């Protein structure tokens, strides 16, 4: 997947 | 003493034009309670904002060792050990972060009571040690009665749906955040103000408003000096170019990693970043993590495979895949490879159910494609463009 | 006096057992708002319930011509005539109703002057004379007061939704009218209770929840004695029953019919209700109206012929439908004629895009059954079946 | 099409 992140 | 107070003592000693330095770095303007947190325990600055300044500016390579030992002398009760919580979680120096919970929790201080049930309940969520309707039922159990931790409960809410996946609550939840409500704690509002930008970025990113993502991701960078918030600006700006721009989306990517040097998540991170841009974009891919069983590497073996048609071995990490547990967008992921696997359209319609169902208008262009270049009927790929899921 | 009243004596003088049984059968307890009635103008039972009811119990055949006469005699600024205008547009009775408008907002009594510009504004989008916008605003600047007045600003609304297609709005607005907190007129209580009766059908027709459709019509025939809703109930009954039993469809619509004989309009509609039944049942069709240019009755002709492979006749009806202008709800069903016509699986997948942008989830069927005739992925019409157009 | 009507 793509990473995601906040 | 703690071991800021020493190292600044000992290098003024040497150096005396340090604290006019040290006065606009703290934004002080005024070296007097430079002098007064120097001699006097117990001193705090009327902000956070100014240790945390001048730890940065003068002791950059030793801010975490310097900061756990400041943090965790403070008074629990004070407005200093608050700032210092959200200090920490922002870090996610959780070390610091966990002790001023179980602190915070037990302490007489209302305030600083409140703030650490309210993080507590986020650190729950996060190590998924409760559900969010456990969360949610807590949170409201409490009564809050800070602007801050009214914010925060919204905020740490946030921080679960992104990370499961869950993107249609998003939206409306971040609108409900007021920071201009929070008066007495400027680090904490300033602070709050970069994490509202980088999920204002994420949030744009998955309704595929591309140019806003990225004006909200260069706000969180102007506003902070935060590593974690500067990491995920770069990745969700890099994300932001994966179908567009190879190499400005690589070159946010390689920016993450330079500045990622001496932290293994953030690095990892930034790997798996560039790691789907080279799938996407059908290249050698020299960053597949093959020592990993999480569903995001092993997604990216299994692309990888599929792009040079080496179709066992693609079959083989899927089969892998099929006995893990799956949230709807990481779902949509493995339906979209079984797809191209297989060249079975079936696939790529529920690919396109799960990231509808995960409120993803961004990924969901790579099946959307597939059916394309298969031949699908115009007027068809219009309606799945363009319906939605009802959540 | 006024004919009613004219009339009630002179069966009194041949019949004087009558007071009693118009005094239980208008619910009084016994004559005296009988004898009060009687013998002074002016007068006026405490519910509108009375008089209605002893005339459609003593006056079948006269209903109309007394009642016409009775409440365009009455005092505009009196508690009878709010009552005698909800009376007349629930009966469709444009005659007495308009007349009670034009003078109730001209008129001194506050509360008439709303109900008469609320209505007003009802008649005047009914009439398309005015936007749902110009609608919209125009109550606003009422400041309406009264709870009945708060209930028919969104009845009307939901009339407005029903009758252009518009199906989406109505779900919500109809769960915000509240009727409990109407006390002083158990009259219109009752006629607007039969009212969202007989929406709340239509929606659940809508929503393709066909059980829940013919309980609420059912509840709608329980509570009224007036012929308009009786009409739209059996003809919600008898769609709801479209798609499954020709028989039962068939045996309400000619029930609408037996009641609606002496009127054109009522009569006109359940024709159009088996015409389209027989064309979903592709069965001999004696209903088509041949002598129309509606939208409604040219795609019946266009269906009807399709139906019997005389496409050429089709060709010529859609040929005509082409040079007409058609709201979402209309053009759906135009798409689905011409996908037929054309065995074009584009026009189907147009056809859907319309329903959803309707919200129509009963009369989907159609395309949907055709696409699966031509072989649609099964996956893909449930993916189709589950999305909706976001309004 | 198909008559609606309350």
């Amino acid at each position: 997947g793509m990473p995601r992140g906040a | 003493m703690e071991l800021i107070r020493i190292a600044m003592k000992k290098d003024l000693e040497n150096d005396n034009s340090l604290m006019n330095k040290w006065a606009t770095v703290a934004g002080l303007k005024n070296p007097n309670p430079l002098y007064d947190f120097l001699n006097h325990d117990g001193k705090t600055f009327n902000e956070f904002s100014s240790i945390v300044n001048i730890v940065k500016s003068q002791y950059p390579d030793r801010e975490y060792e310097l900061m756990k030992d400041y943090c965790l002398n403070l008074d629990v009760k004070t407005k200093a050990a608050r700032s210092a919580l959200e200090y920490a979680d922002a870090n996610m120096f959780f070390e610091i972060e966990d002790v001023l919970i179980d602190s915070m929790i037990s302490c007489s201080n209302m305030k600083s009571k409140e703030y650490g049930k309210v993080y507590k309940i986020h650190r729950e969520l996060s190590n998924s040690v409760i559900t969010e309707f456990e969360a949610v039922k807590r949170l409201g159990k409490l009564n809050i009665k800070t602007p801050e931790m009214n914010s925060f409960s919204r905020l740490l809410l946030l921080y679960h749906y992104l990370s499961t996946g869950n993107f249609s609550p998003m939206a409306q939840l971040i609108k409900q955040i007021d920071l201009s409500e929070i008066s007495e704690n400027m680090y904490i509002r300033n602070t709050y103000q970069t994490r509202v930008h980088v999920l204002m970025s994420n949030i744009k990113l998955n309704e595929n408003s591309l140019e806003e993502c990225r004006e909200y991701s260069k706000k969180a960078l102007e506003s902070t000096n935060i590593l974690r918030f500067q990491v995920f600006s770069y990745l969700t700006i890099g994300n932001s170019l994966l179908f567009s721009n190879y190499e400005l989306a690589q070159e946010n990517f390689l920016k993450g990693l330079s500045i990622s040097v001496q932290n293994e998540n953030y690095n990892m991170i930034f790997q798996q970043a560039l790691c789907f841009l080279n799938n996407v974009w059908r290249k050698e891919n020299k960053w597949i993590n093959f020592e990993s069983d999480s569903i995001m590497d092993l997604q990216e073996q299994a692309h990888c495979f599929i792009n040079f048609n080496e179709n066992s071995k693609a079959k083989e990490v899927l089969d892998k895949l099929d006995l893990l547990v799956h949230n709807d967008n990481e779902l949509a992921m493995h339906y979209y490879l079984k797809g191209r696997l297989e060249q079975n359209k079936a696939c790529f319609y529920s690919s396109i159910e799960y990231f509808k169902k995960s409120n993803d208008k961004f990924l969901i262009r790579l099946p959307l494609l597939e059916l394309q270049k298969m031949g699908e009927n115009q007027k068809l790929l219009e309606l799945l463009l363009l319906l939605e899921h009802h959540h």
